[PDB]
């Protein structure tokens, strides 16, 4: 056992429900759904397409396969290797 | 009350308490604001100024 | 139903929202009453 | 029951939640108390 | 509208956080801003001056 | 169809993404309206 | 006190955490606000100012 | 257009949401540095300094 | 052909770095007229 | 008993606890010493 | 002395840390307190100001 | 040019980041530096300073 | 060969370093006309 | 000396590198402490002040 | 012997906080050395 | 030359981007502490300050 | 010297970049307050000051 | 030799070293230039 | 003999503290011979 060399107890202790010290009850239990003290109701279902509030459409589909606003080309092509822009050699290692 | 579904895609721990220390953040960045513009703001806990 | 990101249902989802925009109707109540009473005592909007 | 997802129960949410309202209504006698003294001693609210 | 699939490569967890968390940044900086470098926002907190 | 990067599939990122959407437009009227009271009220484009 | 359930989605080791060291940190800086938009707090402490 | 494959290397879940945030901030930084730094910035909000 | 270090493959990286191009010359493109304006109205380059 | 979310069992966890509350008293004691001889000492009270 | 069981849910590698620490850093930041709204701490220091 | 292999060592989603990060810090720091520490920078910004 | 420490390989390593090096170089190239503009519209050198 | 079955409970890799961080941290803040609230500190380093 | 948290038995734990104890000792016989060394050489306590 | 094991121990994805960011800070840190603490660098910016 | 083995108890990879890195911070700290404190370090750099 | 803590063996340890110390070098011999040119247009040491 | 948390034997962690020790000592002769620098050329300690 922990000495301690301030006195004792350094715990309480008894078992059972936390007596706590500023009375009770401590909690509010709940036999079922949240009932909000700030009455009701509090939340509105979704059942199907999000009802938006701003208007229609609220996204535009892409196809699996972007095309941008900014029209094209949006990447330049690139095979057998990286093309660099500034000239070679590009490395050096030993 | 329509964003109920947001904890299916962001985690509790995370949101929550971002969202309670966000909020007391906000609150206390707003007295220290009011308090640094504002002279009654100071009058009022300095009273008679004794 | 099939799982989430978060490991929570829709129902536990709906359900702990609920405590979010309680909560976040009585800080809304608490906030209201304390600008009404920094209006009364304050020399703001006067 | 299920598993949670931090794992403590129901039950044992309530129990800690008890020390976390004891804890609250504690710290707010204390913080009154000191309030007065503050009042009595400083020249707020005169 | 064109970015939907955006959170399929980002985490929910992660880019709605962020998101609603910077937004919520940039509104407090842009009061501070203006509340700083103006007359008339620090006038109208202190009103009357009582 | 396959497993992405954050486990949401196309049709629940599309569905994420329109409370986005909702949630900006809602965020630019609510902002829009303040604009206008603090124009009105304020002697900022005066 | 009908928040209870919260330790069943916010974990313990980080909420706990997180709320007792914000209420310290408020105090913190409730008292570093009075003490600098204040002169009395400041005297106290002077006392004869010897 | 050139550095598409940079994804394979860096993921879209830190590298995406650090792009869009790092823009922001330096857009936060240069209205901060023209608005300490000039006269005609704050005198717009000022506008009429009712 | 293999698993990348972030598991997107070539042809998935090379369909998101599209949008952060457009998202680029979109910025951009809105950035001038921003700076446009700025000129027309602000003192600067006059 | 059972396994708790940090593995320290009931009894483990108490003893830790000793530790903490007479490392708080030992704190105190020798934080009141401290302030009998600042109060001694400094113009504070006086 | 009734919280004995917070370290069954709060790791003993995170809240003790955070606690020594915690209680350190206030320490701290009274010491500065004083120092820096009284006169008779900064001449404790000075003493014959050589 | 002969450091091509750092990339076996260094993770990509690490490194290049923080490399492109660390040189818009670099970049932005300059700026304000200049910015600063010169007339003729804040000069230009007000122009006419109408 | 064997697997490095961050799974590329020592050609995935290199082709990734000549999109450093040839960056830096267009880095280098707007950096060095950015300069040149500041020394004939600046008063710096003069 | 009746601490000892800490390490026990706080990983060394983590406590370790804290206290030995704390403690050097805290040696140079009152180092800085003293350095800004003398005046014969700073003179011991002016010297003759050549 | 049974698992701790960290994996140090009590008896690696005691002989790990041996080092700790004797490295304050050291660290305090130095700090008081320096104490006598400032008092004998600044105006302090003079 | 003789520390070549030192990678043996301290993982290169975090020596590497620690080595090569506190040199790069610290160069910063000694530019901003030369341009602070001196009128030639200043002026050097300035040029004819026209 | 008889504290060799506390690399069996804190990782390496921690304790020497933080060992390296908090001694190069204390050097900095060194230098930038021997540089606010005295006149002839400011003056060392500045020179003819011409 | 066996797995090291970073799994590097030690011939790629020296070999990266290797490029850490010409580095060093590298940065040290560009330094010195530096420091030369501040020295010749500078009023630094004059 | 036992494994650490580390992973590193005793021998090792004992091999990789002198190359700390001895680091320790080239720093502490190059900062003894800054100092004698410092003090021949700097007002200090005059
Ligand atoms: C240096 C003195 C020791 C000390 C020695 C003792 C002794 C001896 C006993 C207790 C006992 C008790 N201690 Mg103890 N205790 C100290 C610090 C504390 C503090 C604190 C500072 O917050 C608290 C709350 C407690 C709590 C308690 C209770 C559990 C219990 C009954 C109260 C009592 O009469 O105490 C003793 C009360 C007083 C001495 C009066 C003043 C009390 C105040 C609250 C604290 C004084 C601290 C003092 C300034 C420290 C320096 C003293 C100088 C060395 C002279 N100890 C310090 C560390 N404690 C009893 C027990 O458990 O017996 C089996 C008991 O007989
Ligand atoms: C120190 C006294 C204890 C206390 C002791 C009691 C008692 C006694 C009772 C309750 C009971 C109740 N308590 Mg309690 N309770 C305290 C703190 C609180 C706080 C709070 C401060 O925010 C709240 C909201 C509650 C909540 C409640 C309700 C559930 C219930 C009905 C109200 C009541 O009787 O209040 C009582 C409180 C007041 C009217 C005002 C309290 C004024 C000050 C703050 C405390 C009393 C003076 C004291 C000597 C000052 C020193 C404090 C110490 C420095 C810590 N407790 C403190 C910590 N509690 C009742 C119950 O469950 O009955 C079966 C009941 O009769
Ligand atoms: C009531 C205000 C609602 C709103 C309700 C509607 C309605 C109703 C409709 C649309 C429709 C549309 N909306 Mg909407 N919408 C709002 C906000 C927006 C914003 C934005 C602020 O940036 C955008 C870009 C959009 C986008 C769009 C298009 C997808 C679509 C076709 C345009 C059109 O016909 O507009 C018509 C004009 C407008 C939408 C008004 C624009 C002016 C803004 C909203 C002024 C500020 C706020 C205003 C004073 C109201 C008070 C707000 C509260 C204080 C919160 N919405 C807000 C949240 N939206 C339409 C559609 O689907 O057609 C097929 C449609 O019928
Ligand atoms: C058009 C501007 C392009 C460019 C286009 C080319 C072309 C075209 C070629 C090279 C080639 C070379 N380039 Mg290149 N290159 C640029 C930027 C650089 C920079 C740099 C720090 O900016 C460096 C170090 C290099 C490096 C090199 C060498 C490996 C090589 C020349 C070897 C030689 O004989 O050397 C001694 C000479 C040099 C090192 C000079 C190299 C070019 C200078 C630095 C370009 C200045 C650009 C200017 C400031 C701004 C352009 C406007 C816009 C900002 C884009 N490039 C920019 C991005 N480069 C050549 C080669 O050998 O290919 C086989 C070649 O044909
Ligand atoms: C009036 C205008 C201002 C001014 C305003 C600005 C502003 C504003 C900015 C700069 C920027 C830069 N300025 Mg300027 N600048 C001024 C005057 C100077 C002076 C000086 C002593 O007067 C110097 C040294 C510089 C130099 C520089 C660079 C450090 C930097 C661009 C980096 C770059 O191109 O990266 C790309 C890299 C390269 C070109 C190197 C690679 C090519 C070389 C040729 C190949 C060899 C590499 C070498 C061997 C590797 C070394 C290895 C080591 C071990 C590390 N300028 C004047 C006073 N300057 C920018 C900046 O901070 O960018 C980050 C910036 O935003
Ligand atoms: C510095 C100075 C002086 C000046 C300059 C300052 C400056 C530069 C300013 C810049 C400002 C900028 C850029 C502002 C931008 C603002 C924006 C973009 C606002 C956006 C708001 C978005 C919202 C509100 C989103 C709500 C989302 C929501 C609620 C999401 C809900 C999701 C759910 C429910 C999950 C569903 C899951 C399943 C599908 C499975 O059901
Ligand atoms: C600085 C200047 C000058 C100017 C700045 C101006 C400026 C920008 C100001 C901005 C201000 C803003 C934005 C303010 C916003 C305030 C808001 C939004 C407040 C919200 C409060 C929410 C609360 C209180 C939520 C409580 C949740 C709770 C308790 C949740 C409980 C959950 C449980 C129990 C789990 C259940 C689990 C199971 C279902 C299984 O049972
Ligand atoms: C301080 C002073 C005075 C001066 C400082 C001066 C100074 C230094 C200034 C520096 C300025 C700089 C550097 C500015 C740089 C600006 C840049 C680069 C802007 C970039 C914008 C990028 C955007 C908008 C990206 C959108 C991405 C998007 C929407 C991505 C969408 C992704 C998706 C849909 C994923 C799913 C897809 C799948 C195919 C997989 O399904
Ligand atoms: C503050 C004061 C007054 C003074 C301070 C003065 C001072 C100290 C200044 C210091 C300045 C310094 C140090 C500046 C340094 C600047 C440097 C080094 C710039 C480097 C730019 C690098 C770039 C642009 C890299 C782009 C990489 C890229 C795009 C990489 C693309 C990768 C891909 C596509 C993956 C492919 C994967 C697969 C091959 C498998 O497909
Ligand atoms: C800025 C200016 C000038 C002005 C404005 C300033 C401003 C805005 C101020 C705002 C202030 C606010 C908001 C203050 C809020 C204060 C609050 C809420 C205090 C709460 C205290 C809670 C406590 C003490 C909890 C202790 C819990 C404890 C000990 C829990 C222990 C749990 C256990 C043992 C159970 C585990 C074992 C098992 C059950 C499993 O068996
Ligand atoms: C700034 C201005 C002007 C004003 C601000 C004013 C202001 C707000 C001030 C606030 C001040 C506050 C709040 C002060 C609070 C102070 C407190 C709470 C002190 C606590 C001290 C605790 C200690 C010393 C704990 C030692 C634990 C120990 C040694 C634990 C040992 C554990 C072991 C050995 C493991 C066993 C394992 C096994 C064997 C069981 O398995
Ligand atoms: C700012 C103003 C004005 C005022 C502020 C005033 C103020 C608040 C001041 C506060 C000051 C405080 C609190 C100071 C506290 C100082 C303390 C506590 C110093 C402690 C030093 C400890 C040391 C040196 C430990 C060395 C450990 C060592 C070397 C450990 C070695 C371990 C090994 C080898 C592993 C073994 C492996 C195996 C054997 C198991 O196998």
């Amino acid at each position: 056992e922990y000495k301690g060399h301030s006195g004792h107890p350094l715990i309480l202790k008894q078992e059972g429900e936390y007596k706590g010290y500023s009375g009770e009850p401590l909690i509010l239990k709940q036999e079922g759904e949240y009932k909000g003290y700030s009455g009701t109701p509090l939340i509105l279902e979704q059942k199907g397409e999000y009802q938006s509030f701003s208007g229609t459409p609220l996204i535009l589909k892409q196809e699996g396969e972007y095309r941008g606003f900014s029209g094209a080309p949006l990447i330049l092509k690139q095979d057998g290797e990286y093309k660099s822009f500034s000239g070679y050699p590009l490395l050096l290692n030993i | 009350m329509n964003q109920a579904r947001i904890w299916t895609v962001v985690k509790p721990t995370v949101g929550l308490p971002l969202l309670l220390g966000s909020v007391t953040v906000i609150a206390i960045l707003v007295h220290f604001a009011v308090l640094s513009h504002t002279t009654w703001f100071s009058k009022y806990w300095n009273g008679k100024a004794a | 139903a099939d799982k989430t990101l978060t490991g929570l249902t829709v129902e536990e989802s709906e359900e702990l929202h609920k405590h979010v925009i309680d909560g976040t109707r009585i800080f809304g109540a608490i906030a209201i009453v304390a600008h009404f009473l920094a209006y009364v005592y304050s020399p703001w909007l006067h």
